[PDB]
């Protein structure tokens, strides 16, 4: 049920954030300038 | 110092008793600023 | 170097606080330098970093 985490200071597109996730097939680590949802899920 | 160090461990069987020490997993050179985090649930 | 000037190399001139070791900052937000609000606009108080 627990899949990963997101780290940062502001979770909008104005700064960089780290995304660690393990979907059904792959674990993906990315450090990009994401725009995140209020309630992100899978 | 711009690194993201992770220590993890798994153990077969409300926080339980015992003593188990986590071993190093990875140290990622992301070089960003972190002050918040959130969990992803499926 | 090129004749007439090469403008492909940039650097940051304004920032609110000092960096930490091995920390990268690739933001592009306008810098406030007079305590007067400036939302994107520039001039007499605010500069492109
Ligand atoms: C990291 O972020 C916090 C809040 O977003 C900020 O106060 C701090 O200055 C940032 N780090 C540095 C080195 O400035």
């Amino acid at each position: 049920i627990i899949r990963g985490w997101i780290f940062g200071t502001t979770l909008d597109s104005k700064t960089q954030s780290l995304l660690i996730v393990n979907n059904a097939t792959n674990v993906v680590i990315k450090v990009c300038e994401f725009q995140f949802c209020n309630d992100p899920f899978l | 110092d711009g690194y993201f160090k992770i220590y993890s461990k798994h153990t077969p069987i409300d926080l339980p008793q015992g003593f188990s020490a986590l071993e190093p997993l990875v140290d990622l050179p992301i070089g960003i600023n972190i002050t918040r985090f959130q969990t992803l649930l499926a | 170097s090129k004749v007439g000037g090469n403008y492909n190399y940039l650097y940051r001139l304004f920032r609110k606080s000092n960096l930490k070791p091995f920390e990268r900052d690739i933001s592009t937000e306008i810098y406030q330098a007079g305590s007067t609000p400036c939302n994107g606009v520039e001039g007499f108080n605010c500069y492109f970093p």
